[PDB]
């Protein structure tokens, strides 16, 4: 009874979406030929899985998402991958030439000649909706397509739909899988023009995902199928709230309300704990108290920043299977050991919990195996300023001697944009640092 | 990607690029008859980068060869893989192109620029989208330097959007019969700095130095050095030719590499130095590749980078290889040489890995750097020019051919300013 639309931009976005949509199939029992025996095959739905699949009279359960790429190299792969028959006759978006690591080329030159088609597609999809909450866009700060076009898309959407919210999932690109060197300019130039049209954005750092996969997954060569699968698992876990059924954090509005205090501070940090290694059959057993104890370890968060230096806003949680709220209360009492915990004086505290009575789903033939309990703490820390400071150092270095600047100026951008965005990010990091 | 148009100028260009076509055509496993021999799709994933289908869906290289000395056509059609090309772009002159500028730059050649634009547009009609251009030439003689700069400017006018890349060969006193070279070299690089996007300094001085002091060949011929350069430029092209993780492209290579708006002269290098062999080889393994990648006597510019700084770096490794090991040694090399590299762009030393071995060697790589050491080469060329110029010499040829003294003076002003720019960016701080 509340529709939802997602959208994928860029190679990273489309790959993550590929890795996520089949997880989404698995979770509800949806299968490329599945039928979910409790339905009428004609709109049989309006449950929490209706928000994505707008199932047709053919009992197909077609989704609500489109994929964007300036030059077909991954969107084709999903067009001829595994769930081929799962998408409409050329509903997807294919271009002819990428922005090539150039924020400007996607922000002023190329996208400004393809965007109208994207908006037409988004509107045409939304018309079939009835109660849309907002958009969930997938992009990255690395390239110029998944960044310049994303910011331009933000502007266009906020122009056409300002009332509705639109949650974001982003990647803070790492030197380890750095496919460019002009990422930091794109990152600043995207965060600066994101705030005024953003509401709540999640960053998942490929530094962090790479570290997790290399360390606790026994993989030394993280292709774009390993890190991609891990991130898909995290995204499914976070959106399970609205996805499976009703509990804490039903709606995107509710995301904002219980997460974001201050519209300049809307980058929640997500932690996880169950990192099942591999097909390893037997290591030991597991306890809910154990995983909630682990969800405080700095090594197990989706973005590298040590929060024992700062204060939290609102530390929500989710769980899968084996309800035991008394154990949860004991867990809060234990973590109250105040060795690495804090809250903020002005507003009281709430560790809202919502339980899903389904054990977590796993990739069948992947680098994981099925477990029974799961949990994901979305702690809106003040420590998330570490990432911005780290990226500011590099942006300042590169802008010291005006490196690469021509590749942006000579395409429809001015010189003052760089300076003003740097100042704006300085104000933003000041706005984080002052809270306390 | 989109298609690439290749342009070949003069005797040096025709010979060097014909050998390069042979090298890659063996690498992509295509027969002289256009017959297909490759045994996997990974060979033809990016065959459309260069080669175009025939009426028999037979893949044909797309390139153009330009010169005015009409004796080159038979040289084209007498190589081992020479007859491979389309019998439509063997367009050449008819009365020689004596190594004088403004003869191919102003006097003639300017009459056949219509012909060359006609042929390049004709074969880019069959190109669904255009990526860039490959002009191979040298900095001495009309056909060569002068035609190259004229072509560069013309296509820059007609296609201001796409990329423009070229290979530069700088003639040297060590192997050079004529002596009107330094004038040609400076007159060339003046057009080249302001009119192209990136360029490779395939030098002869360093080439001869290393070939005679380690490879120790008696008579460096147009055979041996042609082989060396064809191999190295094949190695450079591999990254686009291969599918890579550092899945770089011409525009992407420019964006990643290009540090300033006038410093786009690269220093192609190669770690496992190779002569004309017969058997498989004497074996080489990883740490040897690591060391010989960045030695002092393996590049193509007579400079020691430890006397300068890198703006950026790039490599493309070859053969079955341990990626984690490679990353480990690269991290060490960026760790144990802190002062060696510029502090302006961290995360500059990019790395990629390829799979198909070179057709003859097991484990190799391809170094495509961008240093501040290139000022030594440019200073050398400019000093020899001005030594030839302080008193006039053959300059009556140029003046009566169309230039004036002011063009020479401004070419030197531009080159010395460029050297000042490289010096400046070579002495930055934090
Ligand atoms: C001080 O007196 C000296 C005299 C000679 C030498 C070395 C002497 N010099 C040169 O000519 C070198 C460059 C001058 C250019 C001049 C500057 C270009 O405009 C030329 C031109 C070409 C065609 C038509 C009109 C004009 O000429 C040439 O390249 C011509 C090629 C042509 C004529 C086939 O000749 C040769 O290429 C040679 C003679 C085989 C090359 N060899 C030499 O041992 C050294 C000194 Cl120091
Ligand atoms: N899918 C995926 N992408 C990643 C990962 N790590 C980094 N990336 C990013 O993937 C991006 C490639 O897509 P884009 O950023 O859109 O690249 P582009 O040059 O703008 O355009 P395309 O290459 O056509 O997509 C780079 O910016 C990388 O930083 C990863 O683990 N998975
Ligand atoms: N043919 C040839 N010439 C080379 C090579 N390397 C350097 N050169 C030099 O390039 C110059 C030849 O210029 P060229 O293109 O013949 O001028 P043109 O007479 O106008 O065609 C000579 O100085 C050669 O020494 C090579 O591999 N092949």
């Amino acid at each position: 009874m509340r529709e939802c639309i997602s959208i994928h931009v860029g190679q990273a976005g489309v790959q993550i979406g590929n890795a996520c949509w089949e997880l989404y199939c698995l979770e509800h029992g949806i299968q490329p030929d599945g039928q979910m025996p409790s339905d009428k095959t004609i709109g049989g739905g309006d449950d929490s899985f209706n928000t994505f699949f707008s199932e047709t009279g053919a009992g197909k359960h077609v989704p609500r998402a489109v994929f964007v790429d300036l030059e077909p190299t991954v969107i084709d792969e999903v067009r001829t991958g595994t769930y081929r028959q799962l998408f409409h006759p050329e509903q997807l978006i294919t271009g002819k030439e990428d922005a090539a690591n150039n924020y400007a080329r996607g922000h002023y030159t190329i996208g400004k000649e393809i965007i109208d088609l994207v908006l037409d597609r988004i509107r045409k999809l939304a018309d079939q909706c009835t109660g849309l909450q907002g958009f969930l866009v997938f992009h990255s700060f690395g390239g110029g397509t998944g960044s310049g076009f994303t910011s331009l898309l933000m502007e266009r959407l906020s122009v056409d739909y300002g009332k509705k919210s639109k949650l974001e999932f982003s990647i803070y690109p790492a030197p380890q899988v750095s496919t460019a060197v002009v990422e930091p300019y794109n990152s600043i130039l995207t965060t600066h023009t994101t705030l005024e049209h953003s509401d709540c954005a999640f960053m998942v750092d490929n530094e962090a995902i790479y570290d997790i996969c290399r360390r606790n997954l026994d993989i030394e060569r993280p292709t774009y199928t390993n890190l991609n699968r891990l991130i898909s698992q995290i995204v499914s876990s976070i959106t399970a709230s609205l996805r499976f059924d009703g509990a804490l954090n039903v709606d995107l509005t509710e995301f904002q309300t219980n997460l974001v205090p201050y519209p300049r501070i809307h980058f929640p940090l997500a932690t996880y704990a169950p990192v099942i290694s591999a097909e390893k059959a037997y290591h030991e057993q597991l306890s809910v108290a154990e995983i909630t104890n682990a969800c405080f370890e700095p090594a197990n968060q989706m973005v590298k920043c040590d929060p024992r230096h700062g204060k939290y806003m609102a530390c929500c949680l989710l769980y899968r299977g084996d309800v035991v709220p008394k154990d949860v209360n004991a867990a809060i009492a234990t973590i109250k050991t105040k060795r690495s915990i804090q809250f903020v004086d002005w507003c009281p505290t709430g560790f809202k919990v919502g339980i899903n009575y389904q054990p977590p789903t796993v990739v069948p033939g992947g680098d994981l195996a099925k477990v029974q309990r799961a949990v994901c703490m979305l702690s809106n820390t003040t420590a998330i300023a570490e990432a911005w400071a780290r990226l500011d150092h590099k942006f300042d270095l590169m802008y010291a001697k005006r490196a690469f600047v021509h590749w942006y100026v000579g395409e429809g951008m001015e010189e003052g944009e760089f300076s003003e965005a740097r100042e704006d990010m300085a104000a933003l990091e000041k706005d984080y640092e002052e809270v306390g | 990607m989109r298609e690439i148009v290749h342009i070949q100028a003069g005797q040096c260009g025709n010979q060097i690029g014909a050998k390069f076509w042979e090298v890659i055509s063996d690498e992509h496993g295509i027969d002289p008859s256009g017959n297909y021999v490759g045994d996997s799709d990974l060979q033809l994933e990016r065959i459309s980068v260069y080669y175009n289908e025939a009426s028999s869906h037979k893949y044909v290289p797309r390139a153009i060869l330009v010169d005015l000395e009409p004796g080159t056509m038979d040289s084209v059609r007498s190589g081992a893989f020479g007859h491979l090309f389309r019998p439509d772009n063997f367009i050449f002159g008819q009365s020689g192109a004596g190594n004088n500028w403004a003869k191919g730059h102003y006097t003639e050649g300017a009459e056949l620029v219509d012909s060359v634009l006609d042929v390049v547009r004709k074969e880019c009609e069959n190109c669904d989208c255009l990526q860039g251009f490959q002009l191979t030439h040298s900095l001495g003689g009309g056909t060569g330097s002068g035609m190259g700069t004229l072509l560069i400017s013309k296509v820059r006018e007609e296609y201001p959007d796409r990329i423009m890349n070229t290979f530069s060969v700088v003639p040297s006193p060590k192997v050079s019969d004529t002596v009107v070279e330094p004038y040609n070299a400076t007159l060339s690089i003046h057009q080249l700095v302001e009119n192209t996007d990136e360029t490779y300094c395939i030098d002869n001085e360093a080439l001869y130095d290393i070939c005679f002091r380690t490879l120790k060949l008696a008579t460096p011929t147009y055979g041996d050095l042609n082989h060396l350069v064809s191999a190295t430029m094949s190695g450079v092209t591999t990254s686009l030719r291969f599918p890579g993780q550092l899945n770089a492209d011409l525009r992407k290579l420019a964006v990643n590499m290009v540090p300033f708006p006038r410093l786009h002269f690269f220093m192609p290098g190669f770690a496992p130095l190779t002569a004309r062999g017969s058997q498989q080889y004497r074996a080489l393994t990883v740490p040897e590749l690591t060391q010989q990648m960045f030695d002092a006597k393996n590049m193509m510019a007579a400079c020691d980078p430890r006397h300068g700084r890198y703006l950026t770096v790039a490599t493309v490794f070859r053969g079955r290889m341990s990626m984690k090991e490679v990353d480990e040694q690269m991290l060490a090399i960026q760790s144990k040489n802190s002062s060696y590299f510029v502090e302006w762009i961290p995360n500059n030393v990019k790395v990629a890995v390829c799979d198909i071995p070179p057709r003859g060697l097991k484990m190799s790589s391809t170094f495509i750097g961008n240093s501040t050491a290139i000022q030594e080469l440019f200073k050398r060329i400019s000093e020899q020019f001005t030594a030839m110029f302080r008193r006039k010499a053959f300059l009556h040829w140029y003046t009566g051919e169309g230039m004036d003294e002011m063009e020479f003076t401004e070419a030197e002003s531009n080159m010395n300013d460029l050297v000042s720019e490289y010096q400046q960016y070579q002495d930055a701080t934090a």
